[PDB]
Order: structure tokens, then C-alpha cells, then sequence
């Protein structure tokens, strides 16, 4: 859930990921890997996944000087304002809860998520993500301020959640390396580690053993050493790059926070009107706002009625007929007229 | 299935017939009340002195 | 040069640049010029050629902390964090040794090269580049990161240098100014100072004679007086700003960072099509992807081969004729059907 969020973040121990791109040109386990970007809302903030723990504290303690996240040692720590969110430039950061970092970007089709509070030189990834305004309303900006705009909104959730739904994080799996252990070929050494490593030979009972005990080996492989991925009271959600080294699937339940609200919305309403009134047809005469889809239909028989996004200081020929029109052109109400 | 689909869906509702309600202030000589009623036949508007099918 | 960088750096010292884009209407002799930019790329890292000794210490030192840089004297260095490359926002720092500096930055209008330790927060330029991505394939985003084709693209040479290309490390330079000088109204007095200079009088020892540190000379008017500044061991180029009236024309070696090699890229690929085969005409409904091009090319002596921005929802209908067509639509090899 959200509520007391140290027990979600208290289950499993957050674990980092190999993502494709990573800082221009490179795949690497990062703890920034974006594990999704959900952005469920008409309010226009988006909450992705954050490869690290969102809000996660090195020793389960919820306060802004522990972003706590996978690094080797269990926790890559920073402090929580060195994410950025570079949509086309920093956007805002407005929250974090668990393993997802809800905040609004700025407009774009690629979005990057980084860490630096001990994140490798602001360890960062750079994902597509079409954060595109669709707002209502005829308008195209983003400013309340004359306030013409009470429209509804898809909000996102600004507070903490209690629970809503549950991505499930459990069974610390591993997924495929080479890298675990050391050994000259009879002499291996296995030692305490920072990922639970399987203890792999080349002949012998080395396979496996997640264990971060200190053994010598010998009548095995000198790269037959399998340090194999594990985990203990760790898990993360799905494994998208992510190796499964699970048996059995299973997890435990985390509710990505601030569940979006029916919100309010502030479009600004748009320059009033010109009408000319001729004989049985009208002039809309239009200055231009930030742009504006008019609608001037024609009330009455079947419907000769026409709507356009208008985008410039213009008029248009709203036909009035004797059954009139609507000219929403604009946020108002779109109300026509008859002939005169 | 999203996560917000019980946040929001999308209707599509074949359609059955339909039935126009309608609502007439009557000026019912010196009466002047409002009546509202659907418009199918069977509903009478019981004014003051009045049994109106709309 | 490239492998003992500092034998190259330690050759010519580095010097300043009267660069006229400095902040915003003035332009001067800064540590920010640029000298000119490196587009060998399919991959597209800008090699911007920097004027101060960015990737050599000030002591001459191979101090990858230390950006060194050239004042009036000769170390106007900082640290290498000061650099910064603002094209359309802050692009990616890639690489730099000396004099030259490499690195993959955003859609922009110019690259601004920026050194923060003395340029008082970013004492810096912006020369006018089009930092365009011509991306190759029939698609056309700037996404590496799902399995979707890998493609051949000439991409810049990415590691350390030991000799490609010889930048001319050479012209021991001349320069304009009226400044150098001193003197106390009857007396002359030149010091030692970072101009190897020259005296320009209306007559005395400070209108021939050596430079480099204090002389005073009795009975020189003020009006008369002028120290010069030429440069000698080394130099920058073809001098941008650079007034060379040095007389020696002499050149040395430099080594541009890391010519290019043929790389690869993550192509992506997009969604497929649909297919309406009718009689003796094809229709092919493309979901959309990031935009992209696709030809429709028939089968058989010329058949309309035609292009088309492939950038949205919708169907071609490529006539598929009894000799055939081709559909290429995306990244696949792009065989049409015959009649049928």
C-alpha cells in the first residue's frame, strides 16, 4: 500500500536491473532502470517505476536523506532529491512511494529518469515515453491563472496510498553472469558477497548455495566457478530484463502511491467573438488565444455543422440558417441564434 | 486489463428504443404550475382541475 | 599524439580566443571559444575542438580532474566538472583530451562549450550547429533499447588517441591589442606579464627590444608606449580569432580524439501491418510507430515505386499486380505478395 509504507519497503530488499540503455551506449545493472512508466491520468503526472526502491530507505527508514536503492551492498543510498526527471529538461519530482517515482515532466516523447546522491555521476537511463498535454477544452496550455477553467480532470493522486493494487515483489531470484567467485582451477575462493551467490564448481559438489561464506575449492572449473544470482528477503516485481531465478512464482503486494482522484481542472477560457450578421449567414471574426478548436454546427435539419482547430486571428462563415447554429468557439457555451 | 479501467471505461451500448420526457408549465387558466412527465400516453398530469396526456 | 597526451599538450601551451558569441552580445577574448566541431558520425558525438587544454592538467599533468584551460597566463584551468555542452539543453559529455573534446548532445540551434570555475557560471559560447540525427532504417526513433535490429553506422571513435590525424600544433602566433604596457607619464615600465612581448614606442627600448619582464625607460610619453603579445612553440591552427601575424609559418602534431570506426545501432524495428488482399490490389494497414518511411515498389519492369511517410494510423493500398510488388514498411526485408 502507502500508508505505513516502511513495512511494503520492509519485505523485500530492492535490487537493481540490466537495462539497455543506460548512458549513451551502454546496458548495465542500474538501479535506474525504469521499470514502467505508468502515467494513468488526465492531470499529467507521471508515476514510473523506479528500478531502485521509491522512497526506500537503507534501513527501512522513510526520510528524504535515504533514497535508498539496489546497489551491490544491498542499499545504493542517495539523498532523495538527486533524482532527475529529464523529459526536455527537469521535470518536477512530486513523490515517491516504494518503488515508483510519481512527478510531472516536462512535454515529450522521451523521458529519462537519473539518480545522483551516490548514483554513478547521476547514474541515469533515457526511455520513449509520449508525455504529450492532450488537454480538454478547445485550449492548449498549461496556465490556470484567469481563472475561465472548471472542467473535470483525471488527477493523479497527490497523497500516499493506504493500498489500491498491488505489483508483488518477493522470491530474489537471479538472473544469468559469470562473475561470481574466485579460483585458480584447485584453489577457489568464496567469500562474503554482496548478491546471493550460488557456490558453482566445475566437478564436485559446487553448483550452487546461496551463501556468503568463505570456502576453498578445489577439483573444479577454473571458470566453472558458478557465483550464481539469488536472493534472501528480496524480490522484485517482474524481472522485465531481469532474470527469473525463482522456482515458484509468488510475491507479496505494494500499492504504487497516490492513486489518481477525479480532479479539477483550470483550461483558460478563450477571446470572446465577432459577428457579423448578414443575410442568412454569420462572420465569427476570432483573435487567436493558444489555439483553439471552434466548433460551429448547425442546428436544426440533418446537419450541415463543421468544427476545426482554429489557430489565428480569423473569421469564419457559420452558416444561420432559420434553424441556427452553435459556435462553440471556444470554452464558452456555444449558443447560436436565428436570422438577425 | 489497466489498472484504470475501473477508473474509466468505454461504453458501447447497442441501443433499445427510447422514450422523451417532456415538461410543460401550464398556465391552466388562473393555474399556473409546471407538470413533468414522461411522454408515453399512460401518465396523466394531474393538474388542478386537470387530467393532461402529454 | 594521443597515448603520452601530455608530450602533445606540453609541446604548444594553450591560449585564449577572441570569440564574439561570449554571453549574450559580447564577445571577447575568452577561455570559451570553439574552434571548430567534428560531425564524423552516424552516432553523431559532436567533436568540438576546445581551446584550452581540456583533459590535461595545468602542470601538465594527465589530470583527468583537472580541465585545464589558458588565461593571459597560462593555466586559466579548473576542475573537468566545469565543463559543460549546452546544445538545446545539456547533452552528454563523451570525451576529451587537450584540445579536443567529443560528446553526443541534443537537438539544438548551437553548441555551447561552457567552463565554470573562473567564467563566471559558465564563461562560454554558442556556435551555430545543426545537431540533427539522421537516423538510417525505414523507421526513424532514437530507441535503443528493446531487441529490434542491430544496423551498421559509421559512429565516432570513442576511445584514447595515439595518431590519426594531425591538428596543426604549430604557428607560434601574433594577436591585436593596445594594453600590454605600463608607465608612469615619463617612465615606461613593463613587467613580467603573459604577453611575449614586444615594445612599440614612438622611440626608445620600449619600441625594440625584449619582453618578458620589468624595464623602465625615462622621458617616454604615454601616447607613444604599447606592449605586444605574439605566441611562439606552439599555437592554435589557422588562429579563428587568433590574428596570426606571426611570420613563421610552422606547424606541429596534434592528434584529433578517436577517429571514427563502423559501428553498429539499435535499430527499432515497429508493428508489422495488416494485409487486405483484393482483386489484383493490396491493401496494408500500418499501425503507427515512432514515424518512419515506407516504400511501395513493384514487381517487374518499373513498377510505382513510390515512398511514403509512414508517420500515423492508417492503410496503403499498394497495388499488388500479376508481376507483384515489394511492401517495404518499416525494418523487415520488405517482399511483397503476387495475385493471389
Amino acid at each position: 500500500s502507502t500508508a505505513n509504507h516502511f513495512n511494503a519497503y520492509k519485505l523485500t530488499r530492492p535490487y537493481v536491473a540490466y537495462c539497455a540503455d543506460c548512458g549513451m551506449g551502454h546496458s548495465c545493472h542500474s538501479p535506474a532502470m525504469i521499470e514502467n512508466i505508468q502515467a494513468d491520468a488526465t492531470d499529467g503526472t507521471l508515476k514510473i517505476q523506479f528500478a531502485s526502491q521509491i522512497g526506500l530507505t537503507k534501513t527501512d527508514t522513510h526520510d528524504h536523506t535515504k533514497i535508498r536503492y539496489a546497489e551491490g551492498h544491498d542499499i545504493a543510498e542517495a539523498a532523495r532529491s538527486t533524482l532527475k526527471v529529464h523529459s526536455s529538461s527537469e521535470c518536477t519530482v512530486t513523490g515517491t512511494m516504494g518503488h515508483f517515482i510519481l512527478a510531472k515532466c516536462p512535454p515529450g516523447e522521451r523521458i529519462s529518469v537519473s539518480f545522483v546522491d551516490s548514483k554513478n555521476e547521476h547514474r541515469t537511463c533515457r526511455i520513449a515515453y509520449h508525455h504529450e498535454q492532450r488537454l480538454i477544452g478547445r485550449e492548449r496550455f498549461t496556465v490556470r491563472p484567469h481563472h475561465g477553467i472548471e472542467l473535470p480532470c483525471t488527477t493523479y493522486q497527490l497523497t500516499t496510498a493506504e493500498t489500491s493494487e498491488e505489483i508483488d515483489m518477493h522470491m530474489p531470484p537471479d538472473i544469468p553472469d559469470r562473475t561470481i567467485l574466485s579460483q585458480q582451477s584447485g584453489n577457489v575462493k568464496i567469500t562474503v558477497n554482496g548478491r546471493t551467490v550460488r557456490y558453482s564448481s566445475s566437478c564436485g559438489s559446487q553448483a550452487v548455495g546461496t551463501t556468503t561464506t568463505d570456502k576453498t575449492i578445489n577439483s573444479c572449473t577454473v571458470d566453472k566457478c558458478q557465483a550464481y544470482v539469488t536472493s534472501h528477503t528480496k524480490w522484485q516485481f517482474n524481472s522485465p530484463f531481469v532474470p527469473r531465478r525463482m522456482q515458484a512464482e509468488r510475491k507479496g503486494k505494494v500499492h504504487i502511491p497516490f492513486p489518481l482522484i477525479n480532479t479539477t481542472c483550470r483550461v483558460p477560457l478563450a477571446p470572446e467573438a465577432l459577428v457579423r450578421s448578414g443575410k442568412r449567414e454569420a462572420t465569427l471574426s476570432l483573435h487567436p488565444i493558444h489555439p483553439t478548436l471552434l466548433s460551429y454546427r448547425t442546428f436544426g435539419a440533418e446537419r450541415v455543422f463543421d468544427e476545426q482547430w482554429i489557430t489565428a486571428q480569423t473569421e469564419v462563415t457559420i452558416p444561420v440558417p432559420v434553424e441556427g447554429v452553435e459556435y462553440q468557439w471556444g470554452n464558452h457555451k456555444p449558443q447560436r441564434f436565428v436570422v438577425a | 486489463r489497466a489498472d484504470v479501467c475501473k477508473h474509466d471505461h468505454a461504453a458501447a451500448y447497442r441501443a433499445h428504443t427510447a422514450s422523451l420526457r417532456a415538461k410543460i408549465k401550464v398556465t391552466y387558466g388562473t393555474v399556473n404550475q409546471t407538470v413533468e412527465a414522461y411522454v408515453n400516453g399512460d401518465h396523466a398530469v394531474t393538474i388542478a382541475g386537470t387530467k393532461f396526456i402529454f
